[PDB]
């Protein structure tokens, strides 16, 4: 197949740096640029600059200026970006893509490489049970939920009853305070089994070793 | 830069039909060549762009006859024909006549249901957080669409703003609908100097505010 391949996913602190390859392959490597693409949470995705193979000398869009420098090791026909000094605002997926110079369009992209920038140190979640306080039947349904709060690295596994629960389960997207992960997840089941029968959380932190089962106990 | 601005941000579009995708360029993508380069990206969830179509209307190998391009000097339209599950995700405009290919906008596909209202559960802090000092209040608001809901957290009455915390789940790949949590976090001492914690959620399909609480 032909493609761009990326490097694996980084976690850096600030200050530091970071190099991303984009090793190209199946395609005549000097007659395409090499684009590069930031794409940023909920920012838009930003072309960064350009890579030309052709001569080697690189163009930089104003905002990636000096910091951010275009490598390149051709006989490889890899291409590299790094960043120096990182920033906590660098934390993005960086793209590479084959940039065209007819129709000027980028048609193959790289899988995409994530910079996480923290000064946060690896610490496991605490799992909290969320029990009613007393509510009743909506229309005979209860919804539990555990909140896993306090996290770092990303990601964190959450599941109900060891995977026999995934109707109702809605597991939110990881959300911060201080540096650190808080995020919940919510089962749904009829009012028959609990507590008639029992309902647990098993959340699971692989970045520090750590499963943690917080039966949900009643109120 | 030329600054790409193409709505909706969400397109409900029901399975099936023609959809209209519309961008538009705050400069016109003509250039002195004498031709328009815009061009159209698709990225499913959580992958990397595909091209679809290039030079406001080509389509790019692959990219079957149900999708075509047209527009001109700054009002582009990606339109499906008949949408299929397949083709499902947000979609980037980008052109690459001047410096530099800006992309805008993010429209993206979802699909379209009956309005749901959300199943608002609310949960006061466990045992164990308390132990340990802290106090966080949980309300799920559950199964809804659409999408949009407002969530108000009245602490005696008082509305509280901070402290707060939401997050959504883009649309339930089995149900259509929506979910969102909010969670109040204070401290245990900013928690016991008062009784009754309320979440509020004012959604489309509501005449008065859904509220619930519990009493501290
Ligand atoms: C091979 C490759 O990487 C391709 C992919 C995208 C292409 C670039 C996209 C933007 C256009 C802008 C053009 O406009 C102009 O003539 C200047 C005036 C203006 O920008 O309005 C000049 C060349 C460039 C910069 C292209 C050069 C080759 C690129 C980089």
């Amino acid at each position: 197949q032909i493609q761009l391949v990326q490097s694996g996913p980084e976690l850096k602190k600030p200050g530091e740096t970071v190099k991303i390859s984009c090793k190209a392959s199946g395609y005549a490597f000097t007659n395409y640029g090499v684009n590069w693409v930031k794409e940023a949470p909920g920012k838009e995705l930003k072309w960064m600059g350009w890579i030309n193979i052709y001569t080697g000398e690189p163009t930089y869009v104003d905002d990636f200026k000096g910091r951010f420098a275009f490598s390149l090791e051709t006989s490889a026909s890899t291409a590299y970006l790094e960043i120096n000094n990182l920033k906590n605002e660098d934390t993005a997926t960086y793209f590479c893509t084959r940039g065209d110079y007819v129709n000027w369009y980028f048609d193959v992209w790289g899988a995409g490489t994530t910079v996480t920038v923290s000064s946060a140190k690896t610490t496991p979640p605490s799992v909290y049970p969320l029990a009613p306080g007393s509510a009743a039947q909506t229309n005979s349904m209860v919804t539990l939920g555990c909140l896993v709060k306090g996290y770092f690295p990303e990601p964190v596994t959450v599941t109900w009853n060891s995977g026999s629960l995934s109707s109702g389960v809605h597991t939110f997207p990881a959300v911060l305070q201080s540096d650190l992960y808080t995020l919940s997840s919510s089962v749904t089941v009829p009012s028959s089994p609990r507590p008639s029968e029992t309902v647990t959380c098993n959340v699971a932190h692989p970045a520090s070793s750590t499963k943690v089962d917080k039966k949900i106990v009643p109120r | 830069d030329v600054v790409m601005t193409q709505i909706p941000l969400s397109l409900p579009v029901n399975l099936g039909d023609q959809a209209s995708i519309s961008c538009r360029s705050s400069q016109s993508l003509i250039h002195s060549n004498g031709n328009t380069y815009l061009h159209w990206y698709l990225q499913k969830p959580g992958q990397s762009p595909k091209l679809l179509m290039y030079k406001v209307s080509n389509r790019f190998y692959g990219v079957p006859d149900r999708f075509s391009g047209s527009g001109s000097g700054t009002d582009f339209t990606l339109k499906i024909s008949r949408v299929e599950a397949e083709d499902l995700g947000i979609y980037f405009c980008s052109q690459s006549s001047h410096v530099p290919p800006t992309f805008g906008g993010g429209t993206k596909l979802e699909i379209k249901r009956a309005d749901a209202a959300p199943t608002v559960s609310i949960f006061p802090p466990s045992s164990e957080q308390l132990t340990s000092g802290g106090a966080s209040v949980v309300c799920f608001l559950n199964n809804f669409y659409p999408k949009d809901i407002n969530v108000k957290w009245k602490i005696d009455g008082s509305e509280r703003q901070n402290g707060v915390l939401n997050s959504w789940t883009d649309q339930d790949s089995k149900d259509s609908t929506y979910s969102m949590s909010s969670t109040l976090t204070l401290t245990k001492d900013e928690y016991e100097r008062h009784n009754s914690y309320t979440c509020e959620a004012t959604h489309k399909t509501s005449t008065s505010p859904i509220v619930k609480s519990f009493n501290r």
